[PDB]
């Protein structure tokens, strides 16, 4: 990863991404979400992230 | 027959009452600051508390 002045960017697109397997992962320090409860992300459909 | 705009006062009391009940229901959309305007996805997308 690189430095805080030069953070990476990325877009991401047509995908069919399943966040429950992400979301059980303990290997996070932290997992906390604004303005969307987690458990909910399976069903949504976003334009991109 | 031939002259019109004599009836005033009946096409301003239906006038009235379209107007108002027209302004009632476009007063449905309004933000009223929170974070959407429908119940059934701001439901959906978030937990209760």
């Amino acid at each position: 990863f690189a430095s805080v002045y030069a953070w990476n960017r990325k877009r991401i697109s047509n995908c069919v991404a399943d966040y429950s397997v992400l979301y059980n992962s303990a290997s996070f320090s932290t997992f906390k979400c604004y303005g969307v409860s987690p458990t909910k992300l399976n069903d949504l459909c976003f334009t991109n992230v | 027959s031939s002259t019109a705009s004599a009836l005033g006062k009946l096409q301003d009391v239906v006038n009235q009452n379209a107007q108002a009940l027209n302004t009632l229901v476009k007063q449905l959309s309004s933000n009223f600051g929170a974070i959407s305007s429908v119940l059934n996805d701001i439901l959906s997308r978030l937990d209760p508390p």
